[PDB]
């Protein structure tokens, strides 16, 4: 805008991206191991055109790959400044100019200072450098890319000045952006066609235009009167005829497609923003129990199967209804998916999540953000010593919280509706009052059902809290269809699960509450699959010997392994977990690993894993039934 | 050294003799350059019987110090009571100085040893000889030290069995009385060279005072860090005039006037942050010039644009700003060439960073700080006004266990460099390898004296001896007392040997200094680097894309145009417009990250160094896109 | 003193001798845990003794100490004392 | 320097003619001239840099096809060619040649180190010296070797390649003496801490006692020859030196066996010594009759 | 947003909190009494973590202003504060884990308006009055100190062993 207002000529529709790299370029990247985005695109320029050595931030850890592959052929090596031989490794790639990388930047150390700032002393033809005590030798071909596992750091200002930023970390524009073109290539891929072939309009296109007149000048002047064999030479002249006309064609038709593209991909948008909404809930899981650990992969296989492994979509080609039933399969198979490794206490709590989510997406709804407020602090507001009232029938405490309600403006009479109602006793003493909630609240206009459904959420929450949860699951109820929850409450059913939803170098982390075995539910699925299963306890040195032993045969061989009570090796179970990384098992292995729920486990493992949380089923009568089964 | 006698000066002598009658360890209080090295070498020195030895005390100072010098001047002899420790000198009071009591490390468990052992000295009077294991009784001996106030961040309090004994004196600093009485002294010195300036000498004196107060009454250590004065600043000031005025035969009141206000402004305007502090002060000097030096005209005595330096002619006389431009260019398109390859721009707030530094060089005891942004032309701009001095530029290289006797050869190469062979030196030193402050107060005695005692111990001392010795023969100076030698070669070290310290402000926390020490900013002479104006980037910008054919003989210049250069040529051409829409990046990004800021989010510093490296990427840029299209 | 604690347990099983360890709590955790595996197999060693079936006319038990088979008496048992705030260790819980 | 100097005189020396000779377009040639040569006076320095070799040189010679005399070259010929044309042909030689300077300048600092490092000595008892300082020689092999490797990657390696391997033999050779050493020295220290503070000793275990006395002989005339030529390139051209410590390890790994063996069976015998620490129990044997 | 409520809600909190706690003025009388060694203790206190939260909850107004940059251990007070988490900084003296911070803030300001109650109740009618004044044992940091105290002062008016002495309770539904 600045450079408009200048009277500047600039292109109008800059492709940042395409602008500054080709598309051979962009192949070799995505060869290499380049999440194919438009940040990462950008990021991956960044890393090319790049005067001062680049910090490249990557809580997911693929731009490190990705250097390590692009630079191979240059021998590059991997370094942290945590490690002991750090420095000797950083002067022998200064001195001899292989590229470096270099992990842990956190803990920055000075001694790179001139390093990145290229304080080069000139003596003769000895071009030193200073680094520690030594004055090295700086080879041509050295280069180093700084790299930061922590997305959260401060960096002092004398290394920012001294280095590029490439933040190669996920954020909600980011991955909106990334949805929005998962289902635009999934569901209407034709504006996909027409989406690349308007970032093709740049240099591809044309560059491919005059490539081919390459060609033609190579053959048009080889001629000794044999121009005319059969005077058929019009083919190679016909074929660049009709790519002109068509890239003259799309050149024209640039504005009707881009207003096409805009308006088709609006429609995409509230599912491409629940999407985002639902993934940085699934990472705010983490402060609510420490083994609610869910990678971005679980939420992109989560989208994977939504979108590709659908089986409600089967038989719909109205674009609308597969949105519609996209987004509600979405829903579903995310809360079903967190919920299977939840405790039963958090799944009411993610499920609200979900449901207020949902709110913020849905249509033609307000996002009664006040009555939230108040439901979630509404505690926070004050009652000055004295100011409450008493009221007929009302204990102290629903005298405080009918108070704290009175303050939003649609509850404002709701204390003389409370004294003049005759029934609100029986209702206050009711053993099931949520599904017969008053009408109280005082409306300029008539509500929606989930307007209604908070409503009642707030006033529960005002009189009868012990019923707040049976209230709070209505709302579910009213906001995400009434079999939302009811899948939870069933057996689990680990058969599908693990056959399909399941990778094979996935392992299947089955979590108990203390005292309580799961092995017997890995035992009879392996029994009804039909499938070898070898078990083994980690419980002494030699466990782990035999545990990878199985491992290595399973892998080749495709057999299942379970691993017994392994939160009693945490260490050991990190060395696993860098194994797994590595291997590439065969289609019909599977790792099953029995825990106890304790805060010692890897946070990694739970994070590369796939969590299964079991509980006891609560009651005396399964109580015995255990004790005498036992 | 010998101090100028002042009230505070003949009180606090009063008290040393009447503490020192009794033998009580005397310990001096106060902020830093109050006076109390000086009163306390001076009073001790008056004494016939006392024989002063000079110990500076650091972090990493011990018992094996104080056994050492009992080593060197003292001696053990066997009586019939006992061993005694006694000096050698017979009918001598051997004094110890320890010139910072405070700044000895504490151990693990909060306790100072060589305090500890002070401690057991006097209230014993005497101490265990370890290697005999056997009890010895000092005879001769005392103590008597000077410290900082504890509250400064490098300083410890003491032990309070240790401070009962040890009477402490605050010496605040002098006042409005006493620093006139002293300066008047110093001035009506000064002004002997010149004898139709003696009436101006009281005139002068009160101003040079008056500001003084001023300015300590209006910037304040609570503003920024390093608002520090004291009447080193007074002294340094008298320095310069006499400087300024030495080689000259004579000179006018005005002249007079405009040198005291170009010193004003090279000690107090550089070390000030905010541009509006630095107006009032260019005010301020003013006022106070036409207040003491009535009826002189002001626009002769002092114009804004008021610069000295030394290069255009033999003196050190005012010079014009374009030829001084026209110097420093032509000597910058020389360095390019010369020691590194990198453009330079000069533009018109690095010339006086420059001069300032020049100025600094050519002062003796001239030790500069430079304190500023990341980037903006420090450990650049020291490196290149050395390299125009013809001062050999010597940098610490600190290794790990790089232990302080490292340091303290280091410290003994540069000063055998800068004393016996008179090669001027430019000490740079960096925050990089100045990661350690215990190494950091080996530094101020240097600062402050230009010689530090012990360094050259034992038959270093010798060979230290031998070269002054030959060093004064080869500039003629006959010389045979060691003590004679040692204060020749003391003095070449306060002309030749310089420091040019580099650091940023005050975001520094983390690191062991903090804010360091009040001591090192009065030691140096501070100058606020600050981050590039408006006009700075436009410079840097118009001279970097010179090169470029940014011209549009057809551009149409807007009705209304945006402006970050309220000074750009009117009507702006192509180039001119594409120089300032390059410096609307660097004040849009610097506002972004301001707003980010604001909401909380992660903020990444912003550099001058971020602007060059953008101007180069424009360029390179520029010149391939061109390269293909043609 | 670690470097014993292996030769320490050897003499209390081969002897037959109690071993007490205050506050057990206060060991690091590479200590706790080494330890927490020799004392989980020293227990396992001893409760091999209370099963009916093993007829002790010949019953040379024996437990895995400093990679060889040491002879375990029954006379010996070990006592963990603890400080709360806290639990076992998972292994001998 | 002097050059730019000479430049910057004719220069300012042209600078002064008549007008009326300046508008002249055959001045304004020599003016330029002159301007060319103080441009690419830059890459003259760099022309004159050190790391340019007869290779480099040859280079030069075959890249810009000329045929220089390296002895007789003169300024001029080097002026007439165009260096302002050819910029990038310099820009890569020179940049060949700081790189190969660099691992020129290394090999030099691996051959003066390992030239110029002895083995400290230090007393023990008065009976030898052994060796101080392992940390500080195997911290410096491991670094060299490290290093050795590193420079095998370097693109600009091959000109120094059969030097590398060399000192990468002698390299591993130096470790692979004192990874042997160290454990030599270790347990003859030991050893020896036990087979003279007790007397007793000889009486219970005559076989070890005897070959231990037959190593710390073998061992301490090792040690004498060490001590006579303590640099570490001597000690490792010791003719089978590799092989003789060898032998010492495995025998004195040997005689540690049968020690820890008799001690262990003395504490079976009793069990409550498995209470009592190594030398504890060797102090309880060894006095028996005290 | 998160700091446009959390302003109002910081300031809230610094406006229900007292602004301090006057210190009781220990003479050598008063000092033989138990019930005021108890509540001198109570209110140095009281006093010292008054200060603590008040020095807290102004630093985040501040940097909600803009005022005040985000230190590592401010900005660590602000996602606990947002969050509704008690704050670690805060905690020092027994309190129901989980407790979100509006809880914690009412019950601070019902243990400040006791602990002002009492010493005003000590500077006007001296310790005698300690005895008469009804003290809620939910507002004490410690209460058990107070039943020693109780239990002290039965023993040193009736001259009797603490020992001798045994606890009932009576419960009275009639004012006065
Ligand atoms: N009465 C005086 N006469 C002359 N100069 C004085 C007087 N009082 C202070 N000064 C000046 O004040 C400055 C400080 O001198 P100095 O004694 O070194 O201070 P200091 O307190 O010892 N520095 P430090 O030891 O680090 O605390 C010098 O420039 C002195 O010349
Ligand atoms: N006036 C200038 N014109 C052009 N380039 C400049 C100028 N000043 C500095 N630079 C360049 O800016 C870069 C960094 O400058 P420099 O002042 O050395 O950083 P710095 O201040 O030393 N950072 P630090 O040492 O950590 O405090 C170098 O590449 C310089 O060549």
């Amino acid at each position: 805008h600045h450079l408009q207002q200048a009277n500047i000529q600039f292109r109008t529709d800059i492709a940042r991206t395409e602008y500054l790299s080709n598309a051979d370029e962009r192949l070799r990247w995505q060869a290499s191991s380049l999440p194919a985005d438009d940040l990462c695109t950008e990021n991956a320029i960044m890393l090319k055109r790049f005067n001062r050595y680049p910090l490249i931030i990557d809580p997911s850890g693929q731009a490190t790959e990705f250097i390590m592959n692009e630079y191979k052929d240059r021998k590059i090596t991997r370094t942290s400044f945590l490690d002991d031989a750090f420095r000797k490794n950083l002067e022998s790639a200064l001195r001899f100019g292989n590229p470096l990388l270099v992990q842990d930047v956190e803990s920055y150390d000075p001694v790179l200072n001139p390093v990145l700032n290229r304080e080069v002393r000139r003596t003769g033809g000895r071009v030193l450098i200073t680094l520690g005590d030594q004055d090295i030798d700086l080879s041509p071909s050295f280069v180093i890319f700084l790299s930061t596992r922590d997305p959260t750091v401060e960096f002092p200002p004398d290394l920012c000045s001294r280095v590029t930023f490439v933040n190669f970390t996920v954020t909600r524009s980011s991955l909106q952006s990334q949805c929005l073109n998962e289902v635009l290539k999934a569901e209407r891929p034709d504006v996909d066609e027409k989406r690349s072939d308007l970032l093709k309009l740049q240099g591809e296109f044309q560059l491919r235009l005059r490539q081919l007149e390459k060609s033609l000048l190579q053959a048009l002047n080889e001629v000794k009167g044999r121009i005319l064999d059969d005077d058929t030479i019009i083919t190679t002249l016909e074929n660049l005829k009709r790519e002109a006309a068509e890239v003259t064609r799309k050149v024209e038709e640039t504005d009707i497609v881009m207003q096409e593209v805009e308006t088709v991909s609006q429609q995409y948008l509230p599912l491409s923003t629940a999407c985002s909404s639902i993934y940085f809930t699934m990472e705010s899981l983490k402060q609510i129990h420490f083994l609610y650990q869910y990678s971005l992969q679980f939420f992109l296989d989560i989208y994977h199967n939504v979108l590709y492994e659908n089986p409600n979509l089967k038989g719909v080609t109205d674009h609308t209804q597969r949105l519609c039933i996209i987004t509600k399969d979405l829903f579903q198979v995310a809360f079903n998916r967190v919920a299977r490794g939840m405790l039963h206490q958090d799944h009411i709590t993610f499920a609200m999540l979900l449901a207020r989510i949902k709110l913020k997406g849905t249509v033609g709804e307000p996002t009664y953000e006040a009555e939230f407020q108040h439901f979630l602090r509404g505690k926070e507001i004050v009652l000055s010593a004295g100011s409450t009232p008493k009221i007929p029938g009302l204990t102290v405490e629903q005298a405080e919280a009918v108070v704290r309600l009175s303050c939003l403006p649609a509850f404002k009479d709701l204390i003389a509706k409370v004294q003049a109602d005759e029934q609100f006793s029986i209702w206050l003493d009711s053993s099931s009052p949520e599904q017969t909630v008053p009408h109280l609240w005082s409306e300029e206009n008539p509500a929606t059902p989930i307007g209604q459904a908070i409503h009642r959420l707030l006033l529960i929450q005002a009189f009868r809290p012990d019923r707040l949860l049976a209230m709070a699951h209505v709302f579910v109820s009213t906001n995400l269809g009434e079999s939302f929850m009811s899948i939870m409450e069933q057996p689990l059913d680990l058969t599908h699960i693990v056959d399909t939803e399941v990778k094979p170098n996935t392992p299947v982390l089955m979590c108990s509450v203390p005292g309580y075995d799961a092995s017997g539910h890995v035992e009879d699925l392996a029994a009804e699959q039909n499938t070898q299963i070898t078990s083994i306890a980690i419980g002494s040195a030699e466990g782990f010997n035999q545990a990878d032993k199985a491992i290595n045969t399973a892998v080749k061989s495709g057999r299942w392994v379970m691993l017994k009570n392994v939160h009693l090796a945490p260490g050991w179970l990190m060395q696993l977990e860098k194994k797994l990384h590595s291997l590439q098992p065969h289609a019909c292995f599977r790792l099953f690993l029995t825990m106890e729920i304790n805060p010692k486990v890897p946070v990694n493992l739970l994070r590369a894993g796939r969590i299964f949380v079991f509980e006891p089923p609560p009651g005396v009568k399964a109580n015995m039934l255990r004790t005498f089964s036992s | 050294d010998v101090v100028v006698p002042t009230l505070d000066t003949v009180r606090h002598e009063a008290l040393l003799y009447t503490w020192l009658a009794e033998h009580k360890p005397l310990v001096l209080c106060g902020p830093p350059g109050s006076g109390k090295t000086m009163t306390l070498f001076s009073a001790l020195r008056a004494l016939p019987d006392m024989e002063v030895v000079g110990l500076n005390f650091s972090s990493a100072t011990t018992p094996e110090l104080l056994l050492k010098t009992f080593d060197h001047y003292c001696e053990y002899r066997r009586t019939p009571n006992g061993v005694v420790l006694a000096p050698v000198q017979l009918g001598k009071w051997l004094v110890l100085f320890c010139d910072e009591i405070n700044l000895p490390d504490m151990d693990k468990y909060g306790t100072q040893r060589v305090i500890s052992f002070i401690r057991q000295m006097v209230e014993h009077g005497g101490f265990y000889r370890t290697s005999d294991q056997t009890w010895v009784k000092l005879e001769r001996i005392q103590f008597v030290g000077a410290c900082n106030p504890p509250t400064d961040p490098g300083r410890k309090p003491l032990s309070h069995r240790f401070l009962r004994h040890v009477p402490v004196v605050y010496v605040d600093y002098p006042g409005p009385a006493s620093l006139t009485q002293i300066y008047g002294t110093f001035n009506r010195a000064m002004l002997r060279l010149v004898p139709s300036l003696r009436t101006y000498a009281e005139p002068l004196t009160a101003a040079m005072v008056e500001f003084y107060t001023m300015s300590q009454e209006r910037f304040t250590q609570d503003t920024q860090p390093h608002y520090i004065y004291s009447p080193r600043e007074m002294t340094r000031w008298v320095r310069g005039i006499f400087e300024a005025l030495r080689p000259l035969e004579t000179l006018p009141v005005e002249g007079l006037i405009r040198i005291w206000a170009h010193e004003a402004l090279r000690l107090f305007q550089d070390r000030l942050v905010e541009d509006e502090e630095r107006r009032w002060t260019d005010e301020n000097i003013d006022l106070v010039a036409l207040k003491h030096f009535p009826n002189i005209d002001k626009e002769k005595a002092m114009s804004r644009p008021i610069l000295y330096s030394n290069w255009l002619s033999k003196d050190y006389i005012p010079v014009d700003q374009e030829e001084l431009r026209d110097y420093v260019k032509a000597r910058l398109k020389v360095f390019y060439e010369e020691e590194l390859d990198v453009p330079l721009v000069l533009f018109n707030e690095v010339l006086d960073h420059v001069l300032r530094i020049d100025r600094i060089f050519r002062q003796p005891q001239g030790h500069l700080l430079l304190i500023g942004v990341s980037g903006a032309g420090k450990t650049t701009l020291s490196r290149f006004v050395a390299w125009m001095n013809g001062l050999s530029v010597y940098q610490i290289k600190v290794h790990r266990k790089y232990t302080g006797e490292d340091f303290d050869e280091d410290l003994r190469t540069v000063l055998r460099r800068s004393g016996c062979k008179n090669e001027k030196i430019a000490f740079i030193m960096d925050e990089s390898n100045v990661l350690d402050s215990g190494f950091l107060e080996r530094m101020n005695t240097l600062l402050a004296n230009g010689e530090v005692p012990g360094l050259f111990e034992g038959d270093e001392y010798a060979t230290l001896m031998t070269q002054c010795k030959e060093g004064a023969q080869k500039e003629g100076l006959m010389l045979d007392s060691h003590e004679e030698l040692y204060k020749w070669f003391t003095s070449q070290v306060i002309r030749n040997l310089h420091v040019v310290f580099t650091m940023n402000p005050s975001s520094e926390g983390l690191k062991d200094r903090a804010a360091t020490s009040p001591a090192l900013f009065n030691r140096c002479v501070l100058n606020w680097f600050g981050d590039w104006s408006t006009e700075a980037l436009y410079q840097v910008g118009k001279e970097f894309t010179s090169k470029m054919d940014l011209e549009k003989p057809n551009y149409v210049v807007p009705d209304y145009m945006p402006v970050v250069y309220d000074k750009l040529p009117q009507p702006p051409s192509h180039r001119e417009a594409i120089v300032n829409s390059c410096v609307f990046v660097h004040q849009t990004l610097h506002q972004a990250n301001a707003r980010l800021a604001k909401r909380g989010g992660r903020t990444m510093a912003i550099t001058p160094r971020h602007y060059l490296d953008f101007i180069n990427h424009y360029a390179n840029l520029f010149h391939e896109k061109r390269s293909e299209l043609e | 003193d670690f470097q014993a604690m292996g030769r320490i347990f050897v003499g209390l099983c081969q002897v037959g001798a109690w071993g007490c360890f205050d506050e057990f709590n206060r060991l690091e955790e590479r200590m706790l845990s080494a330890v927490s595996q020799q004392v989980q197999c020293i227990q396992e060693a001893l409760r091999e003794h209370s099963s009916p079936n093993h007829d002790k006319a010949s019953a040379p038990i024996t437990c895995e100490l400093l990679n060889k088979q040491v002879k375990v008496s029954p006379d010996m048992a070990i006592f963990i004392t603890m400080n709360p705030g806290s639990n076992l260790p998972d292994n001998l819980k | 320097r002097k050059l730019r100097q000479n430049l910057d005189g004719l220069l300012n020396q042209l600078k002064n003619f008549p007008a009326r000779l300046r508008q002249y377009a055959s001045y304004e040639f020599v003016q330029r001239l002159l301007k060319g040569y103080l441009k690419i006076n830059m890459l003259v320095i760099e022309l004159k840099s050190e790391a340019l070799k007869d290779r480099h040189w040859k280079q030069l010679m075959k890249r810009l096809h000329v045929n220089w005399v390296v002895s007789e070259l003169t300024l001029g010929q080097i002026w007439d060619v165009d260096l302002q044309k050819n910029e990038a042909v310099v820009k890569d030689v020179l940049l060949v040649a700081q790189g190969e300077m660099a691992l020129e300048e290394f090999l030099k600092q691996i051959r003066e180190v390992w030239n110029t490092y002895e083995l400290d000595l230090v007393n023990y008892q008065n009976k030898c010296r052994l060796i101080r300082g392992w940390d500080d020689l195997f911290n410096k092999v491991k670094e060299h070797i490290n290093s050795v490797s590193a420079m095998k990657l370097s693109p600009y390696y091959k000109v120094f390649e059969e030097d590398a391997l060399s000192w990468e033999d002698k390299l591993n050779r130096i470790m692979a003496l004192f990874d042997v050493w160290i454990d030599v020295q270790r347990r003859w220290v030991y050893l020896e801490g036990i087979f003279t503070g007790s007397a007793d000793i000889k009486h219970l275990l005559p076989v070890e006692t005897q070959r231990f006395q037959s190593i710390s002989t073998e061992f301490l005339a090792l040690m004498k020859k060490v001590s006579k030529s303590p640099l570490v390139m001597d000690v490792l051209n010791i003719q089978g030196v590799q092989r003789s410590l060898e032998r010492l390890a495995d025998l004195l790994g040997k005689i540690q066996k049968a020690l820890g063996e008799y001690l262990e069976r003395e504490r079976s015998s009793f069990p409550r010594f498995y209470f009592v620490g190594d030398e504890d129990l060797l102090e309880i044997i060894g006095n028996s009759k005290n | 947003a998160w700091m446009r409520t959390l302003h109002t809600t910081a300031s809230n909190w610094l406006h229900l909190i007292p602004q301090t706690l006057s210190h009781l003025k220990r003479t050598v009388d008063n000092i033989k009494d138990p019930l005021f060694r108890f509540f001198e203790r109570e209110v140095k206190m009281g006093a010292r973590l008054l200060q603590d939260v008040r020095q807290d909850l102004a630093d985040v107004v501040q940097v909600c202003e803009g005022k005040k940059k985000q230190t590592n251990y401010l900005r660590t007070l602000i996602n606990e504060l947002v969050k509704g988490i008690l704050p670690r900084s805060w905690s020092h003296y027994t309190v129901p884990a989980g407790m979100t911070v509006i809880q914690w803030v009412s019950d601070f300001s019902e243990r400040i308006k006791q602990l002002q109650s009492v010493s005003q109740a000590a500077a006007s009618g001296g310790a005698k009055e300690l005895k008469n004044i009804h003290v809620c044992l939910g507002g004490l940091f410690v209460p058990e100190a107070y039943i020693t105290a109780t239990r002290q002062y039965v023993a040193q008016a009736n001259s009797w062993s603490l020992e001798e002495l045994c606890l009932e309770v009576i419960v009275t539904t009639s004012q006065s």
